[PDB]
RNA sequence: UAUUAUAUUUAUUCAUAUAAUUAAUAGGAUAAUAUUUGUAGUUUUUGAUACCAUGAUAAGGAUUAUAAAUUGAAAGUGUUAAUAUCAUAAUCAAAAUUUAUUAUUUAUAUUAAAUAUGUAUGUGUAGAUAAAAUAAGAAAUUA
């Protein structure tokens, strides 16, 4: 058949157990986000930083389509700000004698 | 797959030079022009086909 | 683990090792791939008869 | 009463049985009430709290290879200070378990806006104008 | 000329400043320690 | 006519086939007869003995 | 014409979806005959704006 | 058209459409190179031409 | 107990082909066995239908000027056809015949494809058109 | 007859209708246009007599 | 819709009180098109220069049976007043008939001598209802 | 009007509605050739032996090698019943078939002493020998598991040569109307609808349609039926 | 036909069909009409050769071809309709109820992007955009844009 | 009580829909030869319709705040997938106001290309209503 494609071809994991720790559970009123991290926002900004999502040119990041969301064009692998630049690049610059501005007009 | 077929694929560019080269394409063997002419049956067409 | 992609690609790259599988399988086997006519609650769909 | 009816569906090649009595429900008084969550092998036994009994030689052996537990989850929440991952408040609250062991008028409606760590990420179906958490409309100029 | 050029299969033609493909990613995520000095 | 071995309904054709199906075994004649050309019905073969039903 | 070749063959194993164009420039000779084109004076009865109305080129 | 276009009965019309859509033929030439003796010695193009 | 579109059809094909030909079953669309087209519409019905289907211009419209009936109902209120002998009297005919509806091969390109300005697209191939025949 | 010949759709039922299952392959753009370059039997013994 | 008038009162939305692009909207209905003004009057929803031909229906295009109604672009003319012949257009609820030919109508549409929204209203085509709003804005007496 | 035949029923008389179009395994509706005026083991209902058949040798080859012989071809007599073979086709040895399976199991001294001949390299070529064909296939088959190279069946075999019409077996072509309801071995639900659906097993079968089919011979098919025309039965569409 | 085993569940589909053939029947006339139009309306000379009493009589004997020819498809494209390939839902264009690029009415983009079947990318909601020529001058400037690389970028010859 | 302000400004004459037939495939120059030029087997079915005939996305500010950061929400607004058993109603022009749900041009100069709105000057004047703390500029009466 076509849809012989769309079986599955490993056997999925069950849900044998019960909700994870500090799971949103609703009691006489709440207001519960299914999306948001119980536990990692509760978690001061002054400690964990305003990022979301790791510190990395953004080049390695996609917009992703139908989820609300940035996910990496290499499934998972980082390459850190150092790699981008050439060695021990002042600010990584492709030069370090100027800002992007600056090596503009000195070249004009 | 055999490869090798590509280079067949050669042949309409020569068989092009020839007419540059004013090679008439005529004195050719009976043999080889089976050959070419199969040759161009794989990799030729034209814009109408 | 679940599957992230899904190609179709020839049998030839993963086959059982030929040290592994039973001996000549074409000629001292008849083999046909199919479909079960039951109802299969789980499992596979197809089977190797 | 014009009662809505709904057709069972059955097990089928990519809808496995449990797939079927958790994401579908033939009583439609029963629809559009809210998310159930559940737990995979890690998760359920950091809820279920399953104290592990003794076993056999690889079971000593991970008592005489497992080294200080103090200091390696002191280690992990640390490490996310590496170019590649986030701080997290799991990996704290992991250490923390372990060295204790003995606008205004718009936040309802904001309440994705921030920059937020998220579980389920928020999906087109479910949220219409939402750009995702690591957006910034309102940008500044940054040598 | 020939469909796969000589510089792929011929060694006399291997070029000696190629590297293999493990070694320049591996040493590219590295992310050497941040504290080389005291005082900073 | 190429892949399967004939011309197939459309899925919504198909529908209504499979529920008349359905539903002509229990009730019947809730129905009417309707055709492009009625003389195949109004004059019918020299055969053609139409099996009662009850 | 075997660069050339290569070059438009590379359309078949393109990535997945994802197409392409074949921009060419190229030198070629072209030539100007006098004999077609001759270089004469000017006629002997000029030609007016009269003969460039809209349909005048039909 | 290599994609979706690429094989079926609408390959023909939309491959002719883009053939259409790309008439244009530019045609360059420097000035320079136009000014260079004519095979009656007098210059091709000179400052009046 | 039976209703129908149409009272009547007719066969395609002719009598010599068709009293032999019967004795070799023919496969018929599994799904809907018995077929009705166009060919088979009778000569009446065939022209009703195609004088349909033509917005404004066609003639089964009552005011296209191609019209038969003498009369036509307005809400009710019915109006009399004013004939074209009379129509012409403070409007002129002008009327080219034929040869007014169809350009020279030398234009089909600029027409894409077309001698014929007739209402309907007209297919040089045999078949888009195909009647029986 | 030839066992090659292989249903390509499911028995009809409403899981086409109610389910975003495609109905047809998609596409596939490796797949170069099939194009007619071959000779008959006949043709080859016309050229070897 | 709300009352369906016609067939695509089944169709059709109206979406409130909605504005569309210049001078496109969906329904050409032309209200406007009998506004009378003596200097403009050569130049008001007529052609744009007096130099055009008249336009395809003024005249016999094909071989006719015969019309119901002439289209309302078509354009009065000398002959359509002389030769006492029926000239019909269609308006609602039925058709208007140019009976009493008169000169002033000449080398003017017939778009121009038909009244689209007349001060005449019937009061057997409204609701009770409707009556009432007609009766509010102050057009029919009660 | 309408009626049972007419309408649409998912089942009529309590057992599956063949006249659907729905009812059948979509595969049912894959293109297959009619096989029934070929060589019986061809023929579809045997395909569970189509891997095993062999390669032929006509009339043309035995006279042949009759005038011809070669050193280390073998024609073997597989003709069964000693009271139906009156004639020696030259050169040929007798194995019965019913001996076969044993027969080529002997070592080559064994089978000297059993059957009177030397064994038969399994380089060699061994062409079979039959009356019609039949026994001489399936001993083909015997001959091809044991892996002997060149195998070849001569049908029309003995029948052809001689003259003589006698059969291997008494196998008809005409098949016994199909007596029970249908099998549930051939029932067929659907995976993903879970929907219970026909094949051509049994009561259905190809074999059933090729046997009632219109004979080749307008005058012998007229003969079959009345006056009027073949199919009055039905309504005039499904004619 | 009159709803007797009818394929498709909206009928009015079948209209989107009929919408298609107008524009080819454009296709068909377009030159022949204006061209006709042209010749008709012009009051300078036609040409050196074509003036005076020749050239207004050739005008008059175009107009005549031109209101002999029935059928000749005269209607100007922003009065066709527009309807969904999809489910025959109209919108007028220009509007913010019909979607030019994918050619559906609102009702079905919306269907088709919440639902993932068209590929496009979110924005925020209230801006111009990701793109540049977009922000620079709105709809307008990014009009002009396209007219520009359509033709201006050409010297015609 | 500390983690900090509603009493400011500007608005309110709001209308627009029409002239019935949805059911199938079929390739052409530079190809080793098909008139397959011109491929001809009426008639047993019934729902998306003008009509009962389940699903699904809108709008709707009321307390997770400032830092390297968004003032728009799930509780569902015509068109979408299992209940059928009155009927062809669909734009391709030039057309007939009753509909809660709409920011119009207000006094030097005023109808040229698709045909394009003739009406209400009345002391900025009832009742009743609308909008905003966001590259703008407003500051003191919480549960
Ligand atoms: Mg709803
Ligand atoms: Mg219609």
């Amino acid at each position: 058949y076509y849809w012989s494609r769309y079986r599955m071809p490993t056997q999925m994991p069950k849900f044998d157990g019960p909700a994870p720790v500090a799971a949103p559970q609703s009691m006489n009123s709440t207001k519960t986000n299914e999306f948001i991290d119980p536990i990692d926002d509760k978690f001061p900004m002054s400690i964990r930083g305003p990022l979301v999502r790791p510190d990395v040119p953004e080049d390695q990041y996609v917009d992703s389509w139908y989820i609300c969301t940035s996910m990496t064009h290499h499934m998972g692998d980082y390459r850190p700000w150092s790699a981008s630049a050439p060695p021990n690049a002042f600010r990584f610059r492709p030069f370090n004698e100027f800002d992007a501005k600056g090596r503009e007009y000195v070249q004009y | 797959a055999n490869i090798n077929v590509v280079e067949k694929k050669k042949v309409p560019l020569v068989l092009a030079q020839m007419d540059e080269l004013g090679v008439p394409r005529t004195h050719l063997s009976r043999v080889l022009m089976d050959e070419v002419e199969d040759s161009l049956r794989k990799f030729q067409t034209y814009r109408s086909r | 683990q679940g599957a992230v992609a899904t190609a179709e690609i020839p049998a030839f790259f993963n086959e059982r090792p030929a040290w592994e599988r039973p001996p000549l399988e074409e000629t001292l086997y008849v083999t046909t791939n199919k479909e079960r006519y039951d109802d299969v609650r789980g499992g596979d769909i197809y089977y190797d008869d | 009463a014009k009662r809505r009816v709904i057709v069972p569906i059955h097990p089928t090649p990519n809808f496995p049985a449990h797939f079927i009595k958790s994401a579908f429900t033939t009583d439609p008084l029963k629809e559009k009430q809210k998310a159930r969550f559940s737990s995979g092998g890690e998760a359920m036994r950091e809820v279920q709290d399953i104290p592990k009994n003794l076993e056999g030689e690889r079971s000593r052996r991970d008592l005489a290879s497992r080294g200080d537990t103090e200091f390696q989850a002191l280690v992990e929440f640390i490490e996310g200070a590496s170019y590649d991952q986030l701080i997290s408040g799991r990996r704290f609250k992991k250490v923390y378990d372990v060295l204790s062991e003995n606008g205004h008028v718009m936040t309802p409606h904001t309440t994705l806006h921030g920059r937020r760590i998220f579980w389920i990420p928020p999906t087109w179906n479910r949220a219409g104008r939402f750009l995702g958490p690591h957006v910034t409309l309102y940008p500044g100029m940054t040598p | 000329s020939a469909n796969i050029p000589r510089s792929v299969w011929d060694p006399a033609q291997h070029n000696p400043n190629w590297s293999d493909s493990y070694g320049h990613d591996i040493t590219n995520r590295r992310a050497w320690p941040a504290r080389k000095w005291t005082v900073g | 006519m190429t892949v399967h071995g004939t011309s197939l309904p459309s899925t919504y054709r198909m529908h209504k086939d499979i529920n008349k199906a359905q539903r002509n075994d229990r009730k019947l004649s809730g129905n009417r007869f309707k055709v492009l050309c009625s003389s195949g019905a109004k004059n019918p073969p020299s055969g053609w003995e139409p099996i009662p039903d009850a | 014409t075997e660069f050339e070749k290569r070059m438009y063959d590379i359309r078949h194993w393109l990535h997945r979806q994802t197409s392409c164009e074949f921009h060419t420039i190229y030198r070629r000779n072209v030539i100007h005959d006098s004999a077609v084109f001759p270089t004469e004076h000017d006629p002997a009865t000029p030609t007016t704006h009269e003969h460039h109305r809209m349909f005048s080129f039909a | 058209d290599n994609l979706q276009y690429k094989r079926y009965d609408w390959q023909g019309w939309y491959q002719r459409m883009l053939d259409v859509h790309n008439r244009n033929v530019s045609l360059r030439c420097r000035i320079c190179d136009l000014q260079r003796l004519d095979g009656n010695g007098v210059q091709f193009v000179d400052m009046q031409t | 107990s039976v209703s129908g579109v149409f009272s009547k059809g007719r066969g395609i094909g002719h009598e010599a082909t068709t009293s032999i030909l019967r004795y070799i079953p023919r496969a018929r669309v599994p799904w809907q066995p018995s077929r009705f087209g166009r060919e088979n519409l009778t000569a009446a019905d065939m022209a009703r239908l195609w004088s349909r289907g033509r917005y404004r211009d066609g003639p089964g419209n009552y005011n296209s000027g191609y019209c038969t009936e003498r009369t036509h109902v307005l809400e009710e209120n019915t109006v009399s056809i004013i004939p074209r002998r009379e129509l012409e009297k403070y409007m002129p005919d002008i009327t080219i015949g034929p040869k007014a509806l169809v350009t020279p091969v030398s234009l089909m390109n600029a027409r894409n494809g077309h001698r014929v300005t007739h209402d309907l697209l007209h297919s040089y191939d045999p078949h888009i058109g195909r009647l029986g025949k | 007859m030839l066992s090659q010949n292989v249903a390509k759709t499911t028995v009809p039922s409403y899981y086409m209708i109610r389910t975003n299952l495609p109905h047809r392959k998609p596409q596939n753009q490796w797949e170069g246009v099939y194009y007619y370059s071959g000779i008959t039997k006949r043709q080859r013994h016309l050229i070897l007599l | 819709l709300k009352i369906a008038k016609s067939a695509f009162g089944f169709y059709l939305a109206r979406r409130g009180q909605r504005k569309y692009p210049f001078l496109r909207r969906p329904h050409i209905k032309n209200t406007h098109s009998m506004n009378p003004s003596a200097p403009y009057f050569w130049s008001f929803m007529t052609a744009k220069s007096q130099m055009a031909f008249l336009p395809e229906e003024n005249y016999i295009t094909g071989d006719w049976t015969g019309k119901f109604f002439v289209s309302k672009r078509q354009v009065y003319t000398l002959q359509h007043a002389t030769s006492g012949a029926k000239v019909r257009v269609k308006s609602f609820p039925s058709i208007f008939e140019f009976n009493s030919p008169s000169r002033w109508n000449i080398g003017k549409e017939m778009n121009t001598l038909t009244k689209p929204r007349m001060d005449l209203i019937d009061e057997q085509m409204l609701t009770k209802k409707q009556r009432l709003d007609y009766v509010r804005a102050g057009l029919l007496p009660k | 009007q309408a009626d049972r035949r007419t309408r649409h029923h998912m089942m009529v008389d309590g057992q599956i509605n063949p006249r659907e179009w729905f009812n059948w395994h979509p595969k049912e509706y894959q293109p297959w050739y009619f096989d029934r005026h070929k060589f019986l083991y061809e023929q579809r209902q045997y395909a569970q032996f189509h891997h095993l058949l062999c390669h032929q040798v006509y009339l043309k080859d035995m006279l042949h090698l009759m005038r011809y012989p070669e050193p280390y071809t073998h024609i073997i007599d597989c003709r069964t019943s000693t009271q139906k073979m009156h004639r020696w086709v030259p050169h040929s040895l007798w194995l019965p078939r019913d001996e076969v399976e044993y027969a080529l199991q002997l070592s080559a001294d064994e089978f000297l002493d059993m059957y009177g001949f030397r064994k038969p390299d399994k380089s060699d070529d061994v062409i079979l020998l039959s009356h019609n064909g039949i026994y001489s296939e399936q001993a083909g088959w015997e001959w091809k598991k044991q892996f002997f190279q060149h195998v070849y069946n001569y049908r029309g075999g003995t029948n052809e040569l001689f003259g003589e019409s006698y059969s291997d077996m008494n196998v008809s072509d005409v098949l016994s109307p199909w007596k029970g309801p249908f099998p549930q071995s051939g029932v067929f639900v659907d995976k993903w609808s879970k929907r219970k659906v026909l094949t051509r097993t049994g009561p259905f079968d190809r074999q059933y349609e090729m046997q009632d089919f219109a004979l080749p011979d307008l005058e012998l098919e007229k003969a079959r039926h009345p006056e009027e025309g073949p199919r009055q039965n039905m309504p005039f569409g499904l004619q | 036909m009159r709803h007797i085993g009818q394929d498709v569940p909206k009928r009015h589909t079948h209209f989107v069909l009929e919408s298609r053939l107008m524009y080819e029947k454009s296709f068909r006339d377009c030159w022949l009409h204006s061209v006709c139009r042209a010749i008709s309306q012009l009051d300078e000379p036609l040409s050196k050769t074509v003036v005076g009493t020749h050239q207004k009589m050739l005008q008059r004997k175009v107009t005549c071809f031109q209101y002999n020819q029935y059928g000749l498809f005269k209607t100007p494209y922003y009065r066709l309709a527009n309807v969904d390939r999809y489910h025959a839902v109209q919108g007028v264009a220009g509007t913010r109820e019909w979607v030019p690029y994918v050619n559906v009415s609102y009702w079905t983009m919306n269907k088709m992007v919440r639902g993932g079947n068209l590929l496009v990318h979110r924005v925020h909601y209230t801006g111009w955009g990701t793109d540049s020529h977009l922000k620079k001058g709105g709809w307008e400037h990014r009009w002009n844009k396209v007219l520009q690389r359509n033709v201006l970028q050409y010297s015609r010859i």
